[PDB]
DNA sequence: GTTATCCGCTCACAATGCCACACGCGCTGCTCGG
DNA sequence: CCGAGCAGCATCATTACTTGTGAGCGGATAAC
């Protein structure tokens, strides 16, 4: 009803009763966005450049009143372009130019410029663009960025259970952390004492830096504690009442209000006994003086006519203090609540332990605490001070850092300051004393409202800045120092550093990294990774074991299945597929806004905290059919929780099951039938998977092929629809739709497909065309199926007819056996591609020369080469054998110029030959395929070089060949439906051909007038594409970039066929890893009584303890598809009628409970119709959702549908034997993926061979024919047992004394059997090493 | 791969390990507080003998 | 010494600057430096100054570690230290001079190869050919056919078949070493004698495999060759698996028939009510054996066989009683196997897992160690043989699901329904109302767990010539379970019953647990939860890994020197050894 | 005051093994040098 | 003049939540 032009080819079958109402996102919605964000002009400096550069600038001088501001940037051109850059080996560039104006201001007057020079655009830096597929291109290879997962930069409060001090002290600790600067923090002594300090510095009496901001003590106390006044009547020491501040603790004494006994004698004033006395209204108490015992006074006492202090601030308040100055006044008393539930004295204690009580003494205390051994003067305290904090520039809380700061205070504006203020401070302070206190509660670090993540544009731009901030600094002292107004703004600045902090960044970084790129599964799951490694992230060895958890605020927002096993668990989480990120950086996931009664289909992003607030539905809950709950106690998620709710309870439902698990996982099918702690591995395995020969189609997928497909890059989407004007195997010439092209530019499109071409795990990838020709195409469609996908559906391994039964224990624990058909018909026999880059240096002897001639070797090792050295494209190397092909300058110091002279004639190219040739590395074979070459300009070209530059030119002239003809095509018919105005000319502009039509003789008013138009617009257009041509000309036969004197670097590429073959690894879509473990014959495998056999021979015993049913029933389905397609094989096989098939593909479509999707067969053309049964003759593919899966009663009528029986299992007969078995097996068509685990990649011995040098034992790795490292623990192993004997010469002359594995190996050879352990070298390596100290060792005597 | 070399200190020089391996075998040694060497070591103060 | 801190270049001028070299021009320089300036007329607080720098450089060399770093340029790292050169994983102690990297075998991955020996194992014909390179030139310059070691170079490199079976002649008793990556105890490296195959897989016999904990996941092995003499008698004496079916933990046996073989034994050992050919009487296993393989009768029906059962009454000797025992065919051939050791009585049973434990130590303790070996390799053939023949395959209607449980759940549902009236009425405490929705949970799924068990245990009915019979249930599942085979019933119990309650982060437990099951699918939720225990298991096995490899790594250093020397101290002090009870039962 | 006592704080010191693969590893205004 | 080598550099604040444990030291805390 909606099917495109593509999905017609192949409809796929789909499950799922809940009706879907918001698609999936386009799948790289983060990196897209997120670089738009960085990268696009923002006119609000909220983010991207243009916030940085307010930041930064106005850069000022030494107040020498010569600033240098800006006023806005743009972005240069890519030089080269994607596929350029990509093949040159140089970064996907991008010329940065900033529009700047250096202004100098009059002196020595007021403001004004009398100095001051304008330049826009002057250079700075060259930036990475974010190619189309959201990765970026840095020299050669092609990298990704993913993106990080860091604590909001805000406030927040830890309490550290009891994990020190070990009775009970937890203390609440409060930090502070900006989005750049020195964070700051407030600790509770083990014996409640507040303590501010600096990040990690010595722990100061908190109320320092309430001393540091101008604070005085009694304004202090004004800020903490309650005021008990005492307004001193004629007698008894009057005060204020309020039962609840004496409700508290036990009582002392009877505190009678206006006579009335409130208070009984003794203590325990009861509930009862506070309401009594708020039912009085008691506004009065008569007070017996020994009542006042601490009672920390506030007020300061003076008398009135002494100056001296009478009674300090903040010391005590008591009987003898009261009574001394009861001798002056007075009239007015108060003093500080103190409670231990409540009001504790922390602040009066911690002022009690300050040392400091003057604001300067403060500051210089401080002074000295951040940085000892310096001198404390005030000025220097003050601007370390004020510069800590209150610095826009040294400071920056954050946006999203203001505005969690404020949320988390209870405070009102939600964007403020992103500075700290005295304000700010004493607000944390008081709430970190109201969480000591009952009152407040403390929130964890893993609920995701405080870990926001940060993308690449984001960090990026931080490069940038902090980059930034240095050349900031360089400038300003250069602005200072040189002539104020003799200069141009630009050169003051220095582009360098900046170059140098970005390539950086997106060249080595944690973050940074080549995207794994062998799978587009793999490659799409990699780009949406978050880490939370990295810069400003933990580290993987003190993780802590409780972050790694899921947080049940991850449903919906983060995968809790797709994560790599090993030491980094949950520390690199995959995005939620419906996921999206927030405007300030926190994790936002749809819900459908519940009403009254209805769920409508209005959706909502909620935040973290919000979703908290709210109740949340639960997606599996059916409907109505009107937005109604069916049931009446729905199962419901409201605050990290699961309970039951009435329908009027909930206020958003989910959008739709698949939002909780990974793009990966979603791939899984029959996933909610599976375990999560195998499904896990599945995952992994199936990020894993490696491209084929011919791909196909998965029959039991979960419909997101589509997405994960052609959101990714590797498959070549149509951009505009149009028709097929011509296919070939690597070009496509799509000619556009009449209506969506500009009027000029004919524009007929040609999607150049990238053959077969290295990955970054040295898998081809190679883009075959699927789309037929004359076939018309709409906008958005797919015309090249990517590495390992069909049809515009990701396609990883290949549907297998399998068996689950043991088999004479060759599948024993959980081996996987095939049968050699799957062999001969190539189903996993894959392709790698691996370079090898000759380079040629300068050293000072001289530079390299690629010379097809060597010296000493014979022409059979130099057959295969040209006249230039570089061998042929397509010779069948095999290892050892030599490329290239390019000797060295070797010797020196012969200073003969006797000799010379002649050499300098006869032998300056036959003087210091030294064959530094480039070999193939022993044990891989291959053909070669393509040769690169990378020239220093100068140095001319070779005839290889020249060829292959030549080869591309006449390549890209086909294309603008191919505009031309359209162009040429256009305008002569325009010349000839124009020039028949007259003459006539109706009869000639056919039979006669474009010989001299410009030049035809007619009238001149408007005829010849237009035969001069259509002239001067063909002229025109014949020349600016002679100029782009001379464009592409110059672009492609320029020199590159190679800075390090080398001249030619020559990579070489070679394609290895690698078959299958036992000891490779295979997986299912379950985790169900293994080996295969024997290529059995395909008469011996078992085989179904119409004959044919089974390719796959599993083991059941796996399933019940890896506990993952999913597969099984998988399986079954498996079945059924292909019975269906069998089935359309026979009605093909017999040209049955029409009607016939489509009938009986309607019926197979329509079998479905109640099922989503509603296809007709109807306004299918025939042959489209018989075109879709060819594409289903190998199996009718089946699409189920994650969580919506096809109840097995439906896999039952599927089965039904074809002749194949219920029970999914079929009797066999054993090759062998020829017998039956009996226990009916079960048989299906189980997808399989390979992983690139084959076994040639391990597979490796060594005889004898290389050894390091600083110690004589042998290298490691494949690469180098290394050893094995036979480690402490083998050690042990062998010493429990006896094993004296094979310990000692595995240690002595196994891999260690030269001279003793020398002498085993000249006595072995001569058969005999006998070590000779001497001493190890490393032995000798530690000995000298420790002698390098003053620690005389040695070897003692006897 | 065995001849060892040797550098003329111009002025004598304290070993590391002796010095700051908790204990300080020289301050063990002297029944002095390792603070008092590192700051005698490093120019900073007089030790008087 | 210059050799120990070489300056390797690059393709070009790049030298790759050890940071020992680039220490030692510091130091020098600083010393070069100062000395300068003592000849000149020496400014007092520059040559102070100056002799606190040098002292600062000398001390970075010898460890960069104390009074602050000295990082090295353009790789915000510190320098390697000489001190570096010895602590640490990297230092020479711990990286070459106790396990130093070996040079003479092999490495690749595993498969199973199951028709070989116990004492045998695989090889690939290439690692064959690679390692025993300096062999192969013996052998062929003793037979002359190459007296020159160049033209034995040319030769093993042109593979003509007279290197194939020279070759197999060399190694023809030349054991070896399979070696797993993580040698956890003492078993972790075993001996064999190799054979020839091809491919690039090392296959091993299955029992070894799970001695090592060696999975078939793709878990490389490495090997080694003994080379010397000495060594090679001794890796055939100590370190042959032959000799190691006793684990040196526990005296219990190593070698035990885990998985996929004891499924074949026990579905051979079992008996179905009415088979094919119940009844008869047989005069010989080797009589029940061809009847069987002709299909003349079932595998498993219960007949009268007579069986000589060989008995060791007195010592050496062998007495013979031709008893007529009732069995069934299963146990009629296997009893073919057993060396005319053990009585019929061992074999008569279902023969589970544990009791295939049990017949190999009887069977070890009674007839030495060969017998056993033989016996060993017997039973896993023929039980990879018999499962092959069985067929025994899990289909999705096999697991079934207890029609009752449904019920249940809703009545435990009604049950926790009233019971958060209870709450909502305010007549009982949230605590104590948390606690028995725990307890009533609990209760349905014990409930659900026996109803499960008693529709699959005895599922089976059928009829002996005449009504009907109730016998053990001869499903796929529980023929894994009840044989012990793979998985218990704690695991089946989660698949087809309820799955039942999970675990919080913190450890708490969750109200509702999950009422679905595996054959069921999940709510989304459900699965949430279950991925937050799955999650918290694999995070304890992934740091849990480390910390047991530093404790066994402190644990063998603090013994490396226990060796038993003297061969009896003659002393009286001994700790009383009592059976411990600890509250509840012994 | 002495005299030792203990305690808060500081600083050093440990982090499974293998593998495999990948990637990368001075600079920068002085020095020299013609 | 201008490219190629080169000599000693915290290159300001370059910050940096714990990891868990042990030992020692400077200084509070109490007995004689
Ligand atoms: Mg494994």
């Amino acid at each position: 009803m909606v099917y495109s032009y593509t999905e017609k080819k192949r409809i796929r079958k789909d499950f799922g009763k809940r009706p879907q109402v918001l698609d999936v996102p386009y799948l790289l919605s983060i990196q897209l966005d997120s670089f738009q964000k960085f990268i696009e002009q923002d006119p609000e400096g909220q983010y991207g450049l243009e916030a940085a550069f307010r930041s930064v600038f106005p850069i000022q001088s030494y107040s020498g009143n010569s600033e240098l501001q800006y006023v806005s940037y743009r972005l240069g051109e890519p030089v080269f372009d994607v596929q350029e850059c990509q093949i040159r080996g140089v970064t996907y560039s991008a010329p940065l130019r900033v529009k700047l104006r250096l202004v100098i201001y009059e002196r020595e007057a007021p403001e004004g410029t009398v100095k001051d020079i304008k330049e826009q655009e002057v250079y700075m830096g060259e930036i990475p663009l974010m190619t189309d597929n959201g990765t970026f291109v840095i020299n050669g290879t092609e990298r990704v960025i993913v993106s990080q997962l860091h604590r909001s930069p805000g406030v927040f409060f830890d309490s550290d259970k009891g994990k020190t001090h070990s009775s009970g002290k937890v203390l609440y600790n409060a930090r502070i952390i900006p989005y750049r600067g020195s964070w700051l923090d407030f600790e509770f002594d083990p014996k409640d004492n507040l303590f501010v300090r600096i990040d990690r510095r010595r722990k100061l009496p908190a109320t320092i830096i309430l001393r540091a901001l101008n604070y005085t003590t009694e304004q202090i106390l004004d800020l903490f504690f309650e005021k008990v006044i005492f307004e001193i009547r004629d007698n008894k020491l009057q005060m204020e009442l309020v039962p609840e501040r004496l409700r508290g603790e036990t009582a002392s004494f009877d505190i009678e209000a206006n006579g009335k006994v409130y208070v009984e004698k003794g203590r325990r004033i009861t509930a009862r006994h506070i309401r009594q006395l708020e039912k009085d209204d008691v506004k009065l108490i008569e007070v017996p003086v020994e009542y006042i015992a601490g009672k920390v006074v506030a007020k300061d006492y003076i008398d009135e006519s002494t100056g001296e202090l009478i009674c300090a601030a903040n010391m005590e308040l008591s009987l003898d203090l009261l009574a001394k100055l009861s001798q002056s006044g007075h009239k007015r008393i108060e003093t500080l609540f103190t409670n231990d539930l409540d009001h504790g004295p922390y602040i009066s204690e911690t002022l009690r332990v300050d040392p400091t009580n003057d604001r300067l003494s403060a500051l210089v205390e401080i002074y000295r605490m951040m940085r000892p051994g310096e001198p404390p003067t005030r000025e220097a305290a003050e601007s370390l001070f004020e510069n800590l904090f209150f610095s826009e520039d040294r400071y920056d809380l954050s946006a999203v850092g203001r505005m969690k700061f404020n949320r988390s205070l209870l405070r009102e504006e939600i964007e403020g300051s992103g500075i700290l203020s005295k304000d700010d401070i004493i607000d944390v302070m008081k709430k970190l004393i109201d969480i000591r206190n009952g009152k407040g509660e403390v929130d964890d670090i893993d609920h995701l409202g405080n870990r926001r993540i940060r993308s690449v544009g984001e960090m990026a731009e931080n490069q940038f800045r902090v980059g930034l901030v240095r050349v900031e600094r360089a400038v300003k002292e250069r602005l200072s120092l040189g002539d104020l107004d003799t200069l141009m703004p630009q050169d003051m600045i220095n582009a360098k550093p900046i170059s140098a902090a970005v390539k950086e960044f997106f060249g080595s970084s944690q973050l940074s990294q080549f995207m794994d790129q062998n799978n587009p599964l793999s490659e799409i799951t990699h780009k949406r990774r978050i880490s939370a490694l990295g810069p400003g992230g933990l580290t993987r060895e003190r993780a802590g074991f409780e972050v790694r958890d899921v947080h049940p605020t991850h449903y919906g927002r983060v995968c809790p299945i797709e994560t790599p096993e090993g030491p980094n668990i949950g520390l690199i989480n995959s995005l939620s597929v419906y996921a999206q990120t927030n405007e300030y950086g926190f994790l936002e996931t749809p819900y459908r806004k519940v009403t009254d009664g209805v769920v409508t289909d209005e959706i909502h992003y909620l935040s973290a905290i919000e979703e908290g607030n709210y109740v949340i539905a639960q997606a599996n809950s059916n409907l109505d059919e009107e937005g109604h709950f069916v049931e009446d106690l729905v199962t419901c998620r409201s605050k990290g929780e699961s309970s039951l709710f009435s329908r009027d309870q909930v206020d958003y439902m989910d959008v739709s099951t698949q939002q909780v698990v990974s793009v990966g996982a979603s791939l899984i099918p029959f996933l909610e039938h599976d375990d999560a702690n195998r499904a896990l591995m599945g995952a992994n395995m199936q990020r894993q998977a490696v491209p084929t020969l011919r791909a196909d189609k998965p029959l039991v997928g979960t419909g997101m092929e589509r997405a994960v497909a052609v959101d990714s890059g590797v498959t070549a989407v149509a951009k505009r629809g149009g028709v097929v004007q011509y296919v070939d195997a690597s070009r496509i010439v799509i000619k556009v739709n009449e209506d969506e092209m500009y009027p000029g530019e004919a524009g007929i499109d040609i999607y150049n497909l990238t053959k077969y071409t290295r990955s970054n795990q040295n898998t081809c990838i190679n883009q075959m065309p699927c789309v037929s020709l004359g076939e018309p195409v709409e906008r958005g469609d797919v015309l090249a199926d990517g590495p390992s996908t069909d049809l515009g559906e990701l396609a990883l391994g290949q549907n297998m007819r399998v068996a689950f039964m043991p088999w004479n224990g060759y599948n024993f624990e959980d081996s996987i056996l095939v049968s050699e058909r799957v062999v001969q018909e190539d189903r996993f026999t894959t392709i790698h591609i691996q370079e090898l880059a000759c380079v040629s240096r300068d050293t000072k002897l001289g530079p390299e020369e690629i010379t097809a001639d060597i010296p000493n070797v014979g022409e059979a090792a130099l057959s295969k080469l040209d006249e230039s050295g570089i061998v042929y494209i397509g010779a069948e190397v095999t290892g050892g054998d030599i490329l290239v092909g390019k000797v060295t300058p070797k010797g020196e110091t012969q200073l003969t110029p006797e000799e010379k002279l002649l050499r300098a004639i006869f032998g300056e190219k036959a003087s210091d030959v030294k064959d530094s040739s480039l070999r193939v590395p022993n044990g891989v074979s291959g053909t070669v395929i393509d040769v690169q070459v990378f020239t220093r300009d100068g140095v001319e070209k070779d005839k290889r070089a020249l060829e292959i530059e030549e080869m591309q030119l006449k390549q890209a002239k086909k294309d603008l060949s191919e505009e031309l003809q359209i162009l040429e095509a256009g305008l002569f018919s325009r010349i000839r439906a124009v020039l028949v105005a007259g003459g006539v000319e109706a009869e000639k502009l056919d039979k006669l051909p474009r010989d001299r039509w410009l030049e035809l003789g007619l009238t001149d008013e408007e005829k010849q007038n237009q035969l001069e138009q259509l002239a001067e617009q063909y002229d025109e257009l014949k020349h600016e594409f002679e100029k782009k041509l001379e464009a592409k000309r110059r672009k492609i036969t320029q020199g590159d970039d190679l800075a390090p004197g080398v001249l030619k670097i020559v990579k070489v590429y070679l394609a290895v066929k690698r078959r299958i073959q036992p000891g490779d690894k295979m997986a299912g879509r379950h985790g169900n890893k293994g080996v295969i473990s024997k290529i059995n014959p395909i008469e011996d495998m078992p085989y179904d009584e119409n004959g044919t056999p089974v390719d796959i021979v599993l083991n059941p015993l796996g399933v019940p303890s890896r506990m993952n049913i999913g597969q099984i029933l998988e399986t079954h389905l498996g079945m059924a598809a292909k019975g269906i397609g069998d089935k359309i094989n026979a009605m093909l096989k017999q040209q049955q009628e029409v009607a016939k098939l489509r009938e009986f593909i309607q019926r197979a479509y329509d079998l479905g409970a109640d099922v989503r999707q509603k296809v007709d067969l109807s306004t299918f053309s025939d042959e489209e119709v018989m075109r879709l049964a060819e594409n289903l003759r190998k199996g009718m593919p089946i699409a189920t959702p994650v969580f919506d899966g096809a109840k097995e009663a439906e896999i039952k009528e599927l089965l039904k549908l074809g002749d194949l029986p219920t029970s999914g299992q079929i009797r066999l007969y054993d090759g062998r034997t020829g017998e039956q078995f009996e226990r009916p097996v079960t048989v299906g068509y189980m997808y399989m993926l390979k992983l690139n685990h084959l076994v040639d990649d391990k597979m490796h011995a060594r005889s004898t061979g290389s050894y390091s040098l600083v110690t004589q034992q042998p290298l490691g790795g494949k690469a180098q024919f290394g050893g094995q490292r036979f480690g402490e623990m083998e050690v042990w192993a062998l010493e429990a047992y006896g094993a004296a004997y094979t310990l000692q010469e595995m240690l002595t002359v196994k891999s260690d004394d030269v001279n003793g594995r020398t002498k085993m190996y000249k006595n072995i050879v001569d058969g005999n059997h006998q070590m000779e352990p001497g001493m190890p070298e490393s032995f000798n390596v530690l000995l000298k090493e420790i002698r390098s100290l003053g620690i005389n060792i040695e070897l003692e005597d006897e | 791969r065995e001849r060892m070399g040797h550098i003329e200190l111009a002025s004598p020089t304290a070993h590391i390990w002796f010095l700051k391996s908790l204990p300080s075998r020289i301050g063990l040694l002297l029944d002095m507080p390792l603070r008092d060497i590192e700051r005698v070591l490093y120019f900073e103060s007089y030790v008087v003998i | 010494p210059p050799d120990l801190r070489p300056l390797v270049p690059l393709d070009g001028g790049r030298f790759a600057t050890s940071d020992l070299n680039d220490l030692y021009r510091r130091v020098i320089n600083r010393n070069n430096r100062l000395k300068r300036l003592l000849d000149l007329a020496a400014p007092d607080i520059i040559v102070r100054n100056e002799k606190r720098m040098l002292q600062e450089a000398v001390d970075a060399l010898l460890d960069n570690g104390r009074r602050g770093r000295a990082i090295t340029g353009s790789n915000k790292r510190p320098l390697k230290s000489l001190a570096d050169m010895i602590k640490g994983k990297q230092g020479r102690f711990r990286q070459n001079l106790l396990g130093k990297r070996v040079d003479y075998s092999g490495r690749s991955v595993i498969t199973v190869g199951p028709y070989l020996r116990l004492h045998q194992c695989g090889l690939p014909k290439k690692m064959a050919l690679e390692l025993f390179k300096p062999f192969i030139y013996g052998k062929l310059e003793l037979r002359g056919l190459a007296t020159t070691i160049k033209a034995a170079k040319k030769m093993v490199e042109r593979e003509e078949a007279v290197v194939w079976d020279i070759l197999d002649e060399v190694i023809r008793e030349h054991p070896v070493l399979l070696n797993r990556a993580p040698t956890l105890h003492r078993l972790g490296i075993q001996a064999f004698e190799p054979v020839l195959i091809e491919g690039k897989a090392i296959q091993l016999h299955p029992l070894v495999c799970a001695a090592y904990n060696a999975d078939f996941d793709g878990d490389q092995m490495a090997v080694h060759v003994p080379l010397t003499l000495e060594a090679q008698l001794e890796a055939r004496a100590l370190m042959m698996s032959t000799n190691n079916i006793l684990s040196p933990a526990n005296g219990e046996p190593i070698i035990v028939p885990s998985q996929d073989v004891v499924l074949g034994l026990y579905y051979m050992t079992r008996d179905c009510v009415n088979a094919k050919g119940e009844g008869m009487v047989l005069t010989g296993p080797k009589e029940a054996e061809r009847l069987y393989r002709s299909g003349l009768a079932s595998l498993h029906a219960r007949v009268k066989v007579r069986i000589t059962e060989y008995e060791k009454d007195a010592n050496g000797e062998l007495v013979a009683k031709t008893s007529l025992k009732d069995t069934t065919v299963g146990r009629a051939i296997l009893w073919m196997i057993v060396p005319k050791g053990l009585p019929y009585s061992i074999v008569n049973q279902a023969l589970g897992k544990k009791a295939i434990s049990k017949m190999l130590n009887t069977c070890y303790r009674i007839l030495g160690l060969k017998p056993t070996v033989i016996f060993a390799d017997q039973i896993m053939y023929t039980g990879f043989a018999y499962a092959a023949r069985s067929g025994a395959s899990v289909g999705i209607d096999d697991m079934v699901i207890p029609e009752k449980k449904h019920e249940i759940i809703s009545e435990a549902e009604a049950e926790v329904a009233e019971i958060q009236e209870q709450f909502q009425s305010g007549l009982v405490t949230a605590g104590e109302r948390y606690n028995k929705v725990i307890d009533i949970w609990a209760a349905a799924n014990d409930r659900v767990s026996k109803a499960m068990m008693d529709n699959l245990q005895t599922e089976t009915v059928i009829n002996r010539d005449g009504q009907e019979e109730k016998q053990v249930s001869f499903n796929s599942i529980y023929m894994m379970a009840d044989s012990g085979a793979r998985g218990s019933a704690a695991q089946i119990r989660q698949l087809a019953g309820m799955r039942g309650l999970m675990a919080k982060p913190d450890g708490s437990i969750i109200e509702t647990p999950i009422t679905a099951n595996f054959r069921e699918g999940l709510n989304v939720l459900q699965y949430f939860i279950s991925t937050h225990g799955a999650r918290k298991g694999l995070a304890d096995t992934a740091l849990k890994t480390a910390n047991s490899g530093y404790l066994t790594r402190r644990l063998v250093d603090v013994a490396q020197d226990l060796v038993v020397t003297e061969d009896d101290c003659g002393t009286h002090e001994g700790i009383m050894m009592t059976p411990v009870i600890e509250g509840g039962d012994v």
